[PDB]
This record gives structure tokens, C-alpha cells and sequence, in this order.
């Protein structure tokens, strides 16, 4: 169906490869890249977010990154 | 419901092997195998229970097996009274029982 | 010691209906439970079902559960097996098997030794 | 001798109980064990073969639907029911549709529709349970001496948990003694072995239960029962005046994505082989002998064959050829600097050279550990020596640098199990590895669940977190932070 | 309601689980559970089936 | 003094002890079982609890049957049935920690 779980999160650990262990860095970050691309709109408004949010500045740009992350996943 | 060959025949003194295959709900799964021997006219003896496990008054040389879906009966030492038949019986995961097709032993 | 003793052998016509029983002696009979297996001429044999001598439960094969009826009788200490609309390939000798009962005085696993002890056997002749 | 070109083989040097020494074994490279008065013995494992595993679960990827029909109900009536609900083939799906006054029912509310196709499946995958009983571990180990480059000098050793112990023996050099630990090897009591067609996987059990797919139940005996029967068919319905079955497509390219991270495997008949685990194994080398000494020197010529070669660690693999027809006789050979004073530096790997044909040009192989500066190779007696020139390249520093860069990764790949390979066995040791084992518990339960990115994202976050939170805690999160980093960047 | 013919099916702990032919029909009401199981019973492994 | 085999596995019950079925190869008549849980088969430590009678052969046969249940420690260990050189083992890993 739709969900159909990632099995790295019980990655089997040894000294040969996985199945797929070449992929999964740059699939992330395609993920993130090609929605961020695609919809900047949004960035602006998760910047705006985010400045709202949390006092001290580290606060508000790991709130940034943190928005900026859950988007694209809509998790 | 089992597979059981036809006949076996071998010359005393000599080892030979029955086999019984099943399937994952009768030998496969349990432990429940048992093999019976038959001279012709008499009931049916218990010869083993409990796969390998065989009762008191029964001759050391009958051994039991069992791998996967398959169990097998193992006679050294062939001697004279042991033409017979010979079944084997397994106790299913429903609660019921199935028996062998049946083998003639000759010690020719 | 135990010793299963069946009734003598039988001829019957088809669709008559037989009825075969099984002392039992040497023993409790009512801790056993009661195994009816039937041996076609030169086949294989065939487990038809069983009764636990204790409270009475009765279970049948999928092959004979409309055709098949045992009882018994404690007191007597006989086990009966009735088989009704006989037909051509039901000439074959009927045995008569004991197993253990559990100590609850339920039957749901049975014991690693079933059939330890048998019956003589008994021809039921169908012409 | 077959640990040569491994490039992941490990030097277990000596023993300090005298008799063992502690290994793991690992499919990827082997351990050449090295004795004071014994032969180098190169230990490796080859393959784990599964046996008899029993069948739990066959998952549906490939749906097929069958003949549709549907049912209806005027807006005030009952709800409609088709008789093939009663029926456990096929899926059934009930809603609410506009009718009235022109469909033929005089009345204008919502009418009751149920609609229902059969569902049949092509190409369940299946999954299987392993337990760590009946698995079966096969080692291969050979001695040095000599063998040239290309039975008395080889052994194969099966090990099962029944068997757990075995003895290997090698003619002429004794035997050693292996007691290993087969169950606790890579924890098959949580992963499944899994088949789609022909292709199969070593599966965690826990991702194998939670797919969501028409799923039977084990025994397949006659006509199968899919018990989600869903997740393969979408009920659409048009603009409220009907009811639509279609099929989800194939599922097999969505699986193979899931899975990531989980282990391929082979099968032979009956049995799944594995290539990917690590066993334990304790090895008593105490009937190991030395084949050749009490042997006359070798005094005739020796001619280099090939070329004296560097292994990947530094070691020089040396193949020699003999001309005289002297017998069973040993080879002289050792590392040389200042050729006037042939002062024997370095050390060398094999642990006797000996060459054992009675011939005219007999061959043979030895290997060799050379010290770091520009050394002679010197092979032969007198007048007759040839020597050949060695440069090895880096430092005593990097070799540290290096040995503790391969501790660190066996310590990410084995876990706790790491400080159990020169287990010779002291306080501090078993110190070690009992604090680390509580560590790995608390690190496992933590995290674990993370994969290389949610990984490395918690480590910048907890590794930023550390660097400015001013309190004590400070070293907890950067070791915390030490801790994943490396786990991520070492694999 | 009335009650029929009741049947049966277990399994060892390390198996799958209990499957019935009549788990197919819409006829039968089925439930499922963790029997204590292993080696006396007949099956060797001693967890729940 | 003869050679045991292991006639099906060690089981692991649910609270931890092992259930050993041996079978005896001598004939000796009643005889005491030498049985232990050791680690270091160098040094043969008694390691763990046997929870089990000092366990005997009762029947004078070729082949008899024996079960016993065992207590181990809660590190790998094996299982360690016989005298010498013909003494059978298995190996054992328990899960808990006390």
C-alpha cells in the first residue's frame, strides 16, 4: 500500500553492503532539493515562521531547518 | 496423506532406511511421529513414539530421524523377524491423525 | 495386563449399519481415550475418530463425520462404534486403540505414545 | 597462504595464556593467528547456510480483480447487500449514491450502493523464520610453509550449535582446536528470511509485520484466504452515480525500495546461504607442531620467480625456486640492513620455511614483515645469496594511526563483541567490554531507529546543543556526538 | 444464537500461526490466542504457540 | 563411562533453564550423569545451577534416555555432558541480566 515502512531503520549492521547502501544519502537530499526547488514561496514563509518562533537566533534558524525539513516530507 | 515407499528389501546383517515424508502441519511442525510395525495377522506394535524415542520392550537397532518434512525409520542389524510392514503415523496441528501409505520389508 | 478385545467378525449387506465394540481390561477406563482405526485389505490405514471414556467428547474425521457415531459404556467398560449406510469400500477390520487422557480429564493434546496398545482387529464383510 | 591478498585480514599475534587465543570471524576478511614457536595459521570464514526454516506470512504484491457487480437501494430502504459478501474471495465496498424519481425509485435522499469484485493474487512473496538452532558455519583454515603461489596444509571445519567445538587437524603440524559460539553470532532470532522471486533477503522480523499488504497466514493448503484484501484495490466512485474497482500496480518496485538496509542472501534447495555475519571462535592452539625443524639447512641456489610483492598492510610475499636435490630441507631467509653484519631484522610472517620435495627446481612461498627503512631481502647461505632491495613506506605513528583506525571500525560494525578479539583475557578487558555493553544498551535503546541521516542530523543538532549550552553536560552530548558521527562517517 | 461444530488448529511457538480451512467461511466465528506449548505437547520449543 | 548424545537440542524453557535430552551408549547399569555448565573448557569451572537431581541412568541397555534441566549463568556458556574425550557439548546463551 501507501505507507510500506523503510527497513533502514533496522539497518542489519556487518562488514558486507545492504541492499540499497549507495542510495539513501543522495535520496534525501534529492527529496529536499527537488521540493525546495520547486516551491520557494515557502521558504519565505517558513523564514517568516521561524522568526516568530524562539528568541536567541540559533533558536529561530534551527527552527528554519527544522520547518524546512518537515515540509518537503509533510511528515 | 504420507508418502511412504512401496517396499524395501535388504540382507540380514545390513542397515536400511525408511523414509515418510509429510508436510509443515504433521511432520514438519511436530514431534508427533510415530512408526508402527505389522507381521501379518497380528495389531499394529508401537515400535517408536516421540520420533526417535522408542518404548521399553522394543530392540535397541530401530533409531528415529527426522529432518524438515521428513522422518525416517532406521533398522541395523537386519535380522530375521523383521519382515513386516511398516507405518508411520503423525498427529496433525487440526487434532487429527494420518498414517503412512505402508511398506513391505523383505530380508530376502 | 491391558488387553482390547473386539467383537467377532461381521458380514453385513450394504446400506445396513454395523456396530462393533471394545472391552478394555487391565486398566482405568475411564483416564483412556478410545481410537477407532480402520485397515482396507492390504491398504493403508485410516484413523476414523476418537472418544475420551472420561466425560464423553467424541471427535470424528472429516472423512466419516456424518457416518459415525461412538459411545460408551463405563460401567461395562466397552467402547462402541456404530457405522450406518454401509458401502462396498467399507470392508475392511476395525481396531480399537487406547491413549492416555490429561490429568485436567480433557483430551486436547494427546500423548507422545497414542496407540501403545491395540485391538485384535474384527472383519466387517460388506457384500 | 589464501589470506595473502585479502586486504581486510588481521595479525593475531601471540598468546599470553599460553595455550588460546580469542577471534571473531567475519565473512569479509580472515586473521592470520601467529604463534612464538608454531605455524602461522590463516583462518576464514566462507559461508552460513540456514536449514529447514519454517514458513510464516506470505504477503500479496500482485493483485488481480475479477468480475465486479454491485447492488442498490432506493433512498429509503434497507442497505444494499450483494451475495457475494458472504464470500471471502471477494472485496466489497459500500457507499452512498444520488438516485430518485428518474432511476426508478420514487424518493430523492441518498440511496445505498455496495460494490464487489474478486480478488485474486499473482506473486505473493513469502517470509520465513530462522532460528538460531540448525544453522551451520563453515570455516576454512590453511598453514604456511610449502605452499607454492598456486591436504596436509588446508582444513575445512562445519560448526553448528550442536557441535560447537571442532579440531582441525593438519598432518604433520598437529591440529587446532576451535570452540566457537554459533547462536549469539548476528542474532537470528529477530530476522526473517525473506523471498519475492527468486531473489532473497535477510529481513528484520518487525518490518516484515508491519507491511501493509493482503497477507495469508503460513499452511497454504488449498484455496488461499488474503486477509487485508485491500491495499491492493481502490474503490473511486464517479460524480455520485457509481462505483468504480481498480487495481494497485505490481508493489514489487515499492518492496525493493523499502527495503534498504537488509541483507541479501542465496538459496540452494532447501537451504539459504548467507554471506554477511561474524562468528566467535576461541582457538586452542596447544597440538600445533612445527613441520620442519630438525631439518638440514638448504645449501645449492635459489633463483626469485616472480618478484618479491607487497601486500596491502606491508608484508612481502617472497617466491623462491630451489636447484639442488637435497630432500625435506629448510629454507634459509631473513630481512637484512648492512649486508656486512647480517644482523636478522624485521620479522618474518611465515613460521618456518621448509622446502619439502626431493627435485631438481622446487618452488616455494614465504611471506615476510619488513622493517620500516630500506632493507635486503637475503635468501641463501653463502657465495650464493641473493638479495633483493625493500622499501616500506610510513612510520610507526601511522601504523598506530591505522591500528586504531581499524579497532574503531570493528568496534562500529561488531558492537560490544570487539574487545573479544585478542581476548587473551585480563580485568581491563573484560572492564571494557562490560561498561561498553551497558553503553550499547543505553545508545541502542536511545537511538537506533535512525538512518545515516537522522543520524548525522542529530549529531550536528546535539553537537551544536553541546558546544553552547555552558553546563556540565557539555561532554555528554559532544560523546554522545563522537558516537554517532563515527557511526555514520565509518560506514 | 446456537452453537455448532467446533474444530481446532495450534502451532509450535517458532511457526507461523493457527490457520483453520473454515477461517474462510462466513459461516464460523474464529478467534485466535497464545497457547502454552513444547516438548511434552509434542512440539519442541517451549514458548507460547 | 561412555558417550551421551544429544538426542534432540537443549530447549530453553520460558524462565531461563535449558531442557537437555541425552542418550546413554554404554551399559553400565544405574550410573550418575556427569553433567555440568562450564565456560573455559580448559579450566571445566562449574558454572551456574543444575536444578535436577545428581542425574542418573536408571535402565542396564545399549541406548537409554535421559532429561535434565539446568540452571545457567546469564553469559554464553556450554553445556557440558561426559568425563573425557568423549564428553559431548553445546553451546548456550542465556538473555537476561540479574
Amino acid at each position: 500500500a501507501v505507507t510500506l515502512p523503510s527497513h533502514s531503520t533496522r539497518k542489519l549492521q556487518t562488514r558486507s553492503q545492504t541492499w540499497l547502501e549507495s542510495r539513501e544519502y543522495t535520496k534525501h537530499l534529492i527529496r529536499v532539493e527537488n521540493w525546495i526547488f520547486r516551491n520557494p514561496g515557502f521558504a519565505l514563509a517558513a523564514a517568516a515562521i521561524a522568526w516568530l518562533l524562539g528568541s536567541s537566533t540559533s533558536q529561530k534558524v534551527i527552527y528554519l531547518v527544522m520547518i524546512l525539513l518537515i515540509a518537503p516530507a509533510y511528515s | 496423506a504420507l508418502t511412504q515407499p512401496a517396499s524395501v528389501s535388504g540382507s540380514p546383517g545390513q542397515s536400511i532406511t525408511i523414509s515418510c515424508t509429510g508436510t509443515s502441519s504433521d511432520v514438519g511442525g511436530f514431534n508427533y511421529v510415530s512408526w508402527f510395525q505389522q507381521h501379518p495377522g497380528k495389531a499394529p506394535k508401537l515400535m517408536l513414539y516421540d520420533v526417535t524415542s522408542r518404548p521399553s520392550g522394543v530392540s535397541s537397532r530401530f533409531s528415529g530421524s527426522k529432518s524438515g518434512n521428513t522422518a525416517s525409520l532406521t533398522i541395523s542389524g537386519l535380522q530375521a523377524e523383521d519382515e513386516a510392514d511398516y507405518y508411520c503415523s503423525s498427529h496433525t496441528s487440526r487434532g487429527t491423525w494420518v498414517f503412512g501409505g505402508g511398506t513391505k520389508l523383505t530380508v530376502l | 495386563e491391558v488387553q482390547l478385545v473386539e467383537s467377532g467378525a461381521e458380514v453385513k449387506k450394504p446400506g445396513a449399519s454395523v456396530k462393533v465394540s471394545c472391552k478394555a481390561s487391565g486398566y482405568t477406563f475411564t483416564s483412556y481415550a478410545m481410537h477407532w482405526v480402520r485397515q482396507a485389505p492390504g491398504q493403508r490405514l485410516e484413523w476414523m475418530g476418537w472418544i475420551n471414556a472420561g466425560n464423553g467428547n467424541t471427535k470424528y474425521s472429516q472423512k466419516f463425520q456424518d457416518r459415525v457415531t461412538i459411545t460408551r459404556d463405563t460401567s461395562a467398560s466397552t467402547a462402541y462404534m456404530e457405522l450406518s449406510s454401509l458401502r462396498s469400500e467399507d470392508t475392511a477390520i476395525y481396531y480399537c486403540a487406547r491413549d492416555k487422557v490429561d490429568d485436567y480429564g480433557d483430551y486436547w493434546f494427546p500423548t507422545l505414545w497414542y496407540f501403545d496398545y491395540w485391538g485384535q482387529g474384527t472383519l466387517v464383510t460388506v457384500s | 597462504i589464501r589470506c595473502i591478498g585479502v586486504s581486510n585480514r588481521d595479525f593475531v599475534e601471540g598468546m599470553s595464556g599460553g595455550t588460546w587465543v580469542d577471534v571473531v570471524l567475519e565473512h569479509g576478511g580472515c586473521v592470520t593467528v601467529m604463534a612464538q614457536d608454531k605455524p602461522t595459521v590463516d583462518i576464514e570464514l566462507v559461508t552460513t547456510t540456514v536449514s529447514n526454516m519454517a514458513e510464516v506470512r506470505s504477503y500479496c504484491y500482485e493483485a488481480s480483480i475479477s468480475d465486479m457487480a454491485s447492488d442498490s437501494r432506493c433512498p429509503t430502504q434497507g442497505e444494499a447487500y450483494l451475495d457475494k459478501q458472504s464470500d471471502t474471495q471477494y472485496v466489497c465496498k459500500r457507499t452512498l449514491v444520488d438516485r430518485g424519481w428518474g432511476n426508478g425509485c420514487g424518493l430523492f435522499g441518498k440511496g445505498s450502493l455496495v460494490t464487489c469484485a474478486k480478488f485474486a493474487c499473482s506473486k505473493k512473496m513469502t517470509g520465513k523464520s530462522i532460528q538460531p538452532e540448525n544453522l551451520e558455519y563453515r570455516i576454512m583454515l590453511s598453514v604456511h610453509g610449502s605452499q607454492h603461489s598456486g591436504d596436509e596444509n588446508r582444513a575445512k571445519v562445519e560448526i553448528t550449535p550442536n557441535s560447537p567445538r571442532a579440531e582441525a587437524t593438519l598432518g604433520g603440524f598437529g591440529s587446532l582446536g576451535l570452540d566457537c559460539e554459533p547462536r549469539t553470532g548476528l542474532d537470528f532470532s529477530d530476522l526473517y528470511y525473506l523471498t519475492m522471486n527468486n531473489k532473497h533477503w535477510l529481513v528484520h522480523k518487525e518490518w516484515f509485520h508491519d507491511i501493509p499488504l493482503p497477507w495469508h497466514a503460513g499452511a497454504d493448503t488449498g484455496t488461499p484466504h488474503w486477509n487485508n484484501k485491500e491495499a491492493l484495490v481502490e474503490f473511486k466512485d464517479a460524480h455520485a452515480k457509481r462505483q468504480t474497482v481498480v487495481v494497485l500496480g505490481s508493489q514489487e518496485g515499492a518492496v525493493h525500495t523499502a527495503l534498504a538496509g537488509a541483507l541479501e542472501a542465496e538459496m540452494d534447495g532447501a537451504k539459504g546461504r548467507l554471506s554477511s555475519g561474524h562468528l566467535k571462535c576461541r582457538l586452542k592452539m596447544d597440538k600445533l607442531r612445527l613441520k620442519g625443524v630438525s631439518y638440514s639447512l638448504c645449501t645449492a641456489a635459489f633463483t626469485f620467480t616472480k618478484i618479491p610483492a607487497e601486500t596491502l598492510h606491508g608484508t612481502v610475499t617472497v617466491e623462491v625456486q630451489y636447484a639442488g636435490t637435497d630432500g625435506p630441507c629448510k629454507v634459509p631467509a631473513q630481512m637484512a640492513v648492512d649486508m656486512q653484519t647480517l644482523t636478522p631484522v624485521g620479522r618474518l610472517i611465515t613460521a618456518n620455511p621448509v622446502i619439502t620435495e626431493s627435485t631438481e627446481n622446487s618452488k616455494m612461498m614465504l611471506e615476510l614483515d619488513p622493517p620500516f627503512g630500506d632493507s635486503y631481502i637475503v635468501i641463501g647461505v653463502g657465495e650464493k645469496k641473493i638479495t633483493h632491495h625493500w622499501h616500506r613506506s610510513g612510520s610507526t605513528i601511522g601504523k598506530a594511526f591505522e591500528a586504531t583506525v581499524r579497532g574503531a571500525k570493528r568496534m562500529a560494525v561488531l558492537g560490544d563483541t570487539a574487545w573479544d578479539f585478542g581476548s587473551v583475557g585480563g580485568a581491563l578487558n573484560s572492564l571494557g567490554k562490560g561498561i561498553h555493553q551497558i553503553f550499547g544498551a543505553a545508545f541502542k535503546s536511545l537511538f537506533g531507529g535512525m538512518s545515516w541521516f537522522s543520524q548525522i542530523l542529530i549529531g550536528t543538532l546535539l553537537m551544536w546543543l553541546g558546544l553552547n549550552t555552558k553546563n556540565g553536560s557539555i561532554s555528554l552530548m559532544c560523546l554522545a556526538l563522537g558516537g554517532v558521527l563515527i557511526f555514520l562517517s565509518t560506514a
